[PDB]
């Protein structure tokens, strides 16, 4: 899924998903060092 | 700023809530979240602190586990004392002439290390383009003088790593 | 004794008041809180956008009940009796969370049409003996 | 909650235990540092053991005071080895703990608390001074660590204490009936913590003591010192908030 | 510190500093707009907290990523070998310099029989035997189809990261080498061409 | 913002030393070697931080232009503007606009 | 459905045709129909008659039809992709006044570290990597490699060298497929919030202050045909075309030619420019909406508003157009979003209005007529 | 030497100070004095795992694990 | 010129670090002395070279009146002036006059 | 005052040097560290010393807001006020009164 604008990564995996305590697993796969900038434009692998 | 950016998205979203730029909520989440902006400032300047190049906390206990302090570090400049931190952690080398104009020349001095005049053992180090002038700069005190003048760096610190075997002799040229 | 919503220009904010900022200890921040805040779309639920986003919150799967009400369905509505119901049980739905414990007595909400392109909500409680004197305002607008 | 105060206070407790058994310095046997940090020890000890005399004049405490009276003996073998020193001066303080009653014991650890409060102001109010100057630096540091952890260890024990004291006085309320029964013939907490001001008064003052001993951590014996002191303070506070004045079902 | 501390103990205590120092107390069901600050807040600490982390597993090349060990790399004087464009004959009979035959695939092999280069630096660049290429700009002297007999050779693609690490393992931890027989006999037999020496 | 905000500073400005020179000096790398010290530097960042505060703006770190907008400003709130075209007056009030007629002397 | 003349007349053979479709329109059945027109330049090799209705169903079917990165052909794909039951009928046109001349970029050099340097075109992102010591030269020729490589983009590039061969100072030369006042372009390197540029480079854009003029279209206007073609685009906000459309579409709605239309189009202008042009038209058939930033170029956002608009009104002719999201539309950024007050006062000069949700999505906030 | 827990409310408070301008948030018993303390509390934490970031740059004074790596 | 031309400087401008004290910190060469360090001489010459940028004067190494000469252009942009007679306000157009005049409440 | 009061000035200004980089410089730490040199020091102290003598104001140093006191002193001397409304084109005499009623279309 893209991402219209940089969100952290606990909005990101809620507006995706519905459970935001997986935060850490999201941020971990894609690559991200810090959870609260995740990169809007790139594609963005969320496991559901 | 994007760390009250980050604090505004991680507040509710609804209608009751204001997140534009000029609103109360926003004037508090920039004051709440600077304190952790502070922080990760520090936690990132760790990384240039990961080097003895370029570390300005750490210079003390780099100096310290190195046995930096000696004739090579100069009076009081700090880019010196991070230059010749960085050279002491990663000096390892033969005792060629090549290898030895190279040592030299790294520290900003220019030699050559030229052929005996009177045996076969006391080569020549030709000392050019001699200055004894520091340029302070912006890392060091507010004390300082504008340029610190230092003689004699470059002669001990040959006399200290030169070949057990051999004995130098040095003359300066302009 | 927390902060107070204070709506200004149809847009609730913090206030501030002398020192520093004004503070609530009442049933006014709670319902204004409770009520007009997005809470999660069911999976069913059609939006009223085209997109395919439900809002909510990131602490919805922290704070042991969805936050909000799902007043934000309506945002395009035309002058039917079916919106009008669906506002209603959406504000009954919203408000029971306070009819379970033991803070209200009762709620009385009905839903009306005033002067034309008005969606009237009116929603009174009964608050119990024992309760502190709620807050009082009214919106306002400027410039 | 209520039921999580104890693994809080051991864990403070142990805390307080590793960080004087890490920072304990040893220093030379002649020196008067030696002597100042012999006779602080010393001093503490005899706090110890005069809250264990005033507790034995109902009960029998001949072990422990034969005990400590055995540490007083062999304080310089202790002042060497840093981990004994610490382990013996936290298993005094349970065994002082061991001898309390749920009537007593708040007030044994207030005494105590008080008692190592005074040594601790007296001795951290004197910061510059010419006179201060002559004292050896590792000296000063050996002493102001271990005064400040015995001061802890001292409050947070007291606040256990007070919980505890709560829960006893709610069983004693609920030990009577509330049933409809008809009368038959018959034949066969501290006073502190019975009204609701005083239960105010004692939970300001928990708090108070409390947040300064985080303050005074937050330099001396720092880190997880401190993270465990807020964490029990927000777990004492709140028992006492809400068990000790029932804010739910009590109607003014 | 090591470990740092889960999100839920953080929104805990948080929300009861802020409820336990505000003068009031707070019912037992209520949605005061103080704890979802106290959320936000709690949200934002364990995002530093994380970046914390990262930067924390960067301070030893062992397990530092890609960019920081290109870091290390640069403060050491370690260099990174880069790709290599493939070379080879390409077989036409029957000339300006920026001539360039087409492969069928799309890729370039342009001119510096004749020994061509591909303007790529990747592995593509190597082929097998008797592939033909085409000429995207006549030059009126031979057709445009070759046949390459040989197929191309070169053509590795970029030093990996393990192969970096282990560069800089021995460029760190090799000995100085000063003057000796067997010195002597190595330096001397390093030269190209020398396959026998004595000292 | 403006003033130093590394950990090295005092939160008390320290005092500014009695005049020496009564000519004006400037600095030499040659032939007297010369320092800054505290009390050039206290000066400069004091009169930029006063002209900030003159003009009203908070000093802020992100904003390089907060000078020419303090300029800007004090022109504003001092002297009339072009685009504004004699509005101040006006705001005043009406004794200020009966007194610019009586100056431009047009009576009744 | 299928047409008879599908299946050649030259076949006996029991044959089972087959056929695949995209779109929504789920019954099949002709319901009351729309047939959004859609005018717009055409660039070269556009292999079709200029003004002249041609019916479009895909994409690449444009894109072979219009050219690739007509302005014509990136709106139809823009319109197609948020709204399929709609049919879609577009007009080419020629070309403009002004040169094709749009401006240049300068890239310095010498970066100081691992990077990747993002360049947004026309609002398409073009993400390059800079590598330790990658300079100006290298990274010019990168990103005209990908312009090349990418054909969508409204611009071709040219890379032009310096004599200082060291921080290179590259200049890549763009120019626009079609001439007109819409040729521009905008670029914003940095535009979310992680991204940025690598430490050392040096990039700025010089843009040519040429002004050109829109095409006419009087011939496209006559060539329209007689048919109700509910909803237009036209985006070409000039006064001398403007009042051409005006003039159709009033002698239209009348009660001797019973044929609808209704216009929408957006503006990228400052404020008052938005205003002024709010305020002077005064009709009831056009419905325009002004913007500030705006790193897409105008025509975008008027297709996908037309797109969204058509579908909410055919599905329900009585429902407000209120909150209704355009997707997959770049907002401006958040210093150029006009805030409350002002949004109050456009409605009021009959230019309706956007909104920017709590993501990134960009709402329709209102939609007024002049 | 990272700062205080008393220099984190201080800084907090200063922070809270400038952003909102007329308000004094050193006041006893006041929403703006709790925010502070809890930010402070949060920003210590943080301060001591950048902390135990740091020491582990040289041999001399790293864990034992680090130490042997 | 006006910048560093002492051959020591970078050519694009490191990026600042974020606000650390809110409070004024000044300089103090005795608990610890005190460092200028790499912002503060970056946005003291950042501010002068944005205040003559913002004059539309270019810097010039030769001249050391620029700031006196960007105040003064200012000035002549941005504000009335004695000797114009208020023509700047009326070479603007007829509207210009007639709001003055509105204002001047001088109508028919 | 403004200048160096550390008894390590030199009563003669140096020469500066010559122009060397065509493009603008800022200050770095790390490349090679950075060093003001005597010129950047010079430069901005003759800068603000110069702005502050064109305003009419001679250096002092105790006073802390001479800069904005300068900016004030160059409005005062060559732009028209707020307080003073236009007692300025009143002393100018009856004809610059004439010249700005003529060019504000106020006569016959």
């Amino acid at each position: 899924h893209h991402l219209p604008e940089t969100l952290p990564a606990m909005v990101a995996l809620y507006r995706f998903t519905g459970n935001s305590r997986n935060w850490q697993r999201l941020a971990r796969r894609n690559g991200i060092s810090n959870p609260l900038f995740v990169p809007g434009g790139v594609s963005i692998e969320v496991i559901n | 700023t994007p760390w009250q950016t980050a604090f505004l998205q991680l507040l509710p979203s609804g209608l009751a809530w204001n997140k534009s730029p000029d609103s109360k909520l926003s004037a508090l989440a920039q004051a709440i979240s600077d304190v952790i902006a502070t922080a990760a400032d520090d936690a990132r300047q760790m990384l240039r602190e990961r080097f003895p190049s370029t570390s300005r906390w750490y210079l003390g206990e780099w100096e310290s586990f190195l046995g930096l302090p000696d004739c090579t570090s100069e009076n009081g400049t700090l880019s010196e004392r991070q230059r010749a931190a960085a050279n002491k952690m990663r000096m390892t080398g033969n005792l060629s002439r090549r290898f030895y104009e190279w040592l030299a020349a790294q520290y900003g001095f220019t030699v050559r290390l030229t052929d005996s005049t009177e045996g076969q053992w006391v080569t020549q180090v030709n000392i050019y383009g001699i200055k004894n002038y520091r340029n302070a700069t912006v890392l060091d005190n507010v004390l300082t003088p504008l340029r610190v003048y230092e003689s004699g760096a470059l002669e001990c610190l040959l006399e200290k790593y030169k070949p057990a075997h051999q004995i130098y002799k040095f003359v300066y040229h302009d | 004794t927390d902060l107070a919503i204070i709506w200004t220009n149809g847009r609730g904010d913090i206030a501030q008041d002398g020192i520093d900022m004004l503070t609530d200890d009442s049933l006014t921040t709670d319902v204004t809180i409770s009520l007009f805040t997005d809470r999660r779309a069911l999976d069913s639920d059609t939006l009223p956008d085209g997109s395919d986003d439900r809002r909510g919150w990131w602490g919805d799967s922290y704070r042991d009940r969805p936050i909000g009400s799902r007043l934000w369905l309506l945002s395009r509505e035309k002058a039917t009796p079916d919106t009008l119901e669906r506002a209603r049980g959406y504000a009954e739905e919203a408000l029971e969370w306070l009819k379970t414990a033991g803070r209200v007595s009762a709620i009385n909400v009905r839903a009306e049409q005033l002067h034309q392109g008005w969606l009237y909500l009116y929603i009174a409680l009964t608050l119990p003996d024992g309760s502190v004197i709620p807050y009082e305002f009214k919106a306002a607008f400027n410039g | 909650t209520s039921a999580a105060v104890p693994a809080q206070a051991v864990a403070v407790t142990g805390s307080l235990g590793d960080t004087l058994s890490s920072v304990w310095q040893t220093v030379k046997d002649g020196t008067a540092a030696a002597t100042a940090v012999m006779e602080a020890v010393t001093g503490v000890i005899d706090d110890i053991s005069d809250a264990v005399d005033n507790l034995g004049v109902t009960q029998t405490v001949s072990g422990l005071m034969g005990s400590l009276s055995a540490m007083k003996g062999s304080v310089t073998s202790l002042i060497n080895q840093p981990a004994m020193l610490a382990s013996s001066l936290m298993g005094a303080l349970s065994g002082v703990s061991s001898l309390c009653d749920t009537r007593t014991a708040f007030s044994t650890w207030n005494r105590l608390a008080q008692r190592f409060e005074r040594r601790h102001a007296a001795t951290a109010g004197r910061q510059g001074t010419i006179t201060t100057s002559y004292n050896s630096p590792v000296a000063e540091k050996n002493i102001a660590t271990l005064n400040y952890v015995m001061l802890a260890a001292a409050q947070t024990y007291r606040a256990e204490a007070a919980s505890q004291a709560l829960t006893a006085a709610l069983d004693f309320s609920r030990r009577m009936d509330n049933a409809a029964r008809a009368p038959v013939l018959d034949a066969p907490t501290p006073p502190v913590f019975e009204s609701v001001s005083d239960i105010e008064k004692t939970t300001a003052m928990l708090g108070a003591a409390l947040d300064s001993v985080i303050l005074t951590a937050s330099e001396q014996g720092f880190s997880t010192d401190s993270v465990q002191l807020t964490q029990l303070r927000l777990l004492v506070v709140a028992d006492l908030e809400k068990r000790g004045l029932q804010l739910a079902g009590s109607e003014s | 510190a090591y470990s740092p501390p889960t999100l839920s103990s953080l929104i805990a205590r948080t929300e009861q500093n802020i409820e336990q120092r505000l003068p009031g107390s707070w019912p037992q069901a209520r949605e005061k707009t103080l704890s979802a600050i106290a959320y936000a807040q709690a949200g934002l600490a364990a995002g530093c907290h994380e970046h914390i982390s990262w930067v924390g597993r960067q301070i030893i090349p062992s397990t530092a990523d890609e960019d920081e060990l290109l870091e290390h790399c640069r403060f050491w004087g370690v260099r990174r070998k880069q790709a290599t464009a493939a070379s080879g004959p390409l077989t036409v009979t029957t000339i300006p310099a920026g001539t360039r035959w087409q492969r069928a695939d799309g890729v370039v092999y342009s001119l510096a029989e004749i020994t061509v280069t591909a303007l790529a630096a990747g592995e593509a660049g190597n082929t097998g035997e008797n592939t033909l290429l085409t000429l995207i700009t006549p030059v009126a002297c031979v057709v445009s189809d070759a046949i390459t007999v040989k197929g191309f050779s070169g053509g590795a693609d970029i030093e990996s990261a393990a192969e970096l690490l282990s560069r800089l393992e021995y460029r760190v931890q090799y000995p100085p080498f000063g003057g000796n027989q067997f010195d002597y006999v190595r330096w001397a037999r390093e030269v190209s061409g020398v396959t026998r020496a004595w000292c | 913002m403006f003033y130093i905000d590394n950990d090295s500073g005092v939160t008390v400005m320290p005092p500014v030393s009695a005049q020496r020179s009564a000519i004006v000096r400037w600095f030499s790398e040659g032939n007297v070697i010369t320092w800054p010290g505290m009390d050039w530097f206290n000066i400069v960042q004091a009169e930029l931080l006063n002209t900030l505060e003159e003009a009203g703006i908070q000093p802020d770190k992100t904003k390089l232009n907060q000078l020419a907008l303090s300029i800007k400003a004090i022109m504003s709130n001092n002297a009339l503007l072009i685009k504004n075209n004699l509005s101040e007056i006006k705001t005043a009030g009406a004794s200020a606009q009966r007194t610019a007629r009586e100056n431009l002397d047009i009576y009744d | 459905d299928i047409s008879f003349n599908a299946i050649p007349s030259d076949v006996r053979v029991p044959l089972t045709y087959i056929e695949f479709d995209n779109s929504n329109a789920v019954s099949g059945t002709p319901a009351p129909r729309q047939r959004v027109l859609m005018f717009g330049q055409s660039g070269s090799k556009a292999s079709a008659a200029p003004n002249v209705p041609v019916r479009i169903r895909s994409g690449s079917q444009a894109s072979a039809a219009f050219g690739q990165g007509s302005m014509l052909a990136l709106m139809a794909d823009a319109f197609l992709n948020a709204n399929r039951v709609a049919e879609l009928w577009c007009i080419p046109q020629g070309n403009g006044t002004g040169n094709a001349a749009v401006g240049e970029i300068s890239l310095s050099g010498t970066a100081g570290e691992n990077g990747s340097l993002v360049t947004y075109i026309a609002g398409q992102r073009l993400a390059v990597s800079v590598a330790a010591g990658a300079t100006g030269a290298a990274l010019a020729d990168l990103l005209v490699a990908r312009i090349k490589g990418q054909p969508d983009l409204p611009v071709t590039a040219e890379v032009r060298a310096d004599s200082g061969d060291d921080d290179t100072h590259a200049d890549v030369v763009l120019s626009a497929k079609f001439t007109g006042a819409l040729s521009a372009v905008d670029v914003r390197w940095n535009y979310y919030a992680g991204e940025t540029t690598p430490y050392g480079i040096i990039t700025a854009f010089k843009a040519a202050s040429g002004k050109n003029g829109n095409p006419d279209i009087s011939a496209s206007i006559a060539g329209m045909g007689d048919l109700q073609y509910k909803y237009i685009v036209m985006p070409y906000t000039d006064e001398p075309n403007l009042n051409l459309l005006r003039t159709e579409l009033q002698e239209r709605w009348g009660p001797v030619n019973q044929a609808d239309g209704f216009a929408v189009t957006v503006l990228s202008g400052t404020y008052g420019d938005i205003s002024t042009f709010g305020v002077s038209r005064n009709d009831h058939l056009i419905s325009c909406m002004g913007i500030a930033g705006a790193p897409e170029p105008s025509y975008l956002y008027a297709a996908t508003l037309c797109a969204v608009a058509s579908q909410a009104l055919s599905i329900d002719p009585a429902r407000p157009l209120q909150t209704l999201t355009l997707p997959g539309r770049m907002p401006p950024a958040v210093g150029d979003r006009f805030t409350w007050s002002e949004r109050n006062a456009l409605l009021f000069d009959g230019i309706s209005t956007f909104n920017v949700n709590d993501g990134g999505e960009m709402q329709i906030e209102r939609m007024i007529t002049m």
